[PDB]
């Protein structure tokens, strides 16, 4: 239960960005070293659910309210605000998986939008804003309603 | 100004549809 939530942040963000055509380690640093558990790892399964959840989450949004990268608007001086703003109002009404699925969806989306614009570095910046919020802002909620085991139980 | 707020709203609804508690 909770070992390295950051790995989950780096993974999802790296995966989504990898689907758009961007490389995480290319400009992420992952605050350590791109490795990620091979297979059969607890945390590994966690990312698997986040990837499956984010995929279905972004899909519904993409099918209904179109993609995200082609809507938002982040800059070198409003990225941390754009994120905090969407994550704030999103978790303002009350934290929850659905809010976390979007939290991760927005994180990876912003990175792609920042890289597409001219702020590849923002990928790692958001990486710290997302992870930090995940571990410090919603982490408690995670273990509260079951944790990554539940999220994995619902999506996995 | 009218980008992030609207964005969050869209993510919010998607959450309700993809939230659930357990099982």
């Amino acid at each position: 239960m909770s070992q390295s939530n950051r790995e989950l942040v780096v993974d999802f963000l790296s995966y989504k960005l990898s689907q758009k055509g961007y490389s995480w380690s290319q400009f992420s640093d992952v605050e350590e070293n791109r490795t990620e558990a091979p297979e059969g790892t607890e945390s590994e399964a966690v990312k698997q659910a986040l990837r499956e959840a984010g995929d279905e989450f972004e899909l519904r949004y993409r099918r209904a309210f179109s993609d995200l990268t082609s809507q938002l608007h982040i800059t070198p001086g409003t990225a941390y605000q754009s994120f905090e703003q969407v994550v704030n109002e999103l978790f303002r009404d009350g934290v929850n998986w659905g809010r976390i699925v979007a939290f991760f969806s927005f994180g990876g989306a912003l990175c792609v939008e920042s890289v597409d614009k001219e702020m590849q570095v923002l990928v790692s910046r958001i990486a710290a804003w997302m992870a930090t919020y995940l571990n410090d802002h919603l982490e408690p909620w995670i273990q509260e309603n079951g944790g990554w085991d539940t999220f994995v139980e619902l999506y996995g | 100004g009218g980008t992030m707020e609207n964005l969050s709203r869209r993510l919010k609804v998607t959450g309700d549809l993809f939230d659930i508690m357990s099982g």
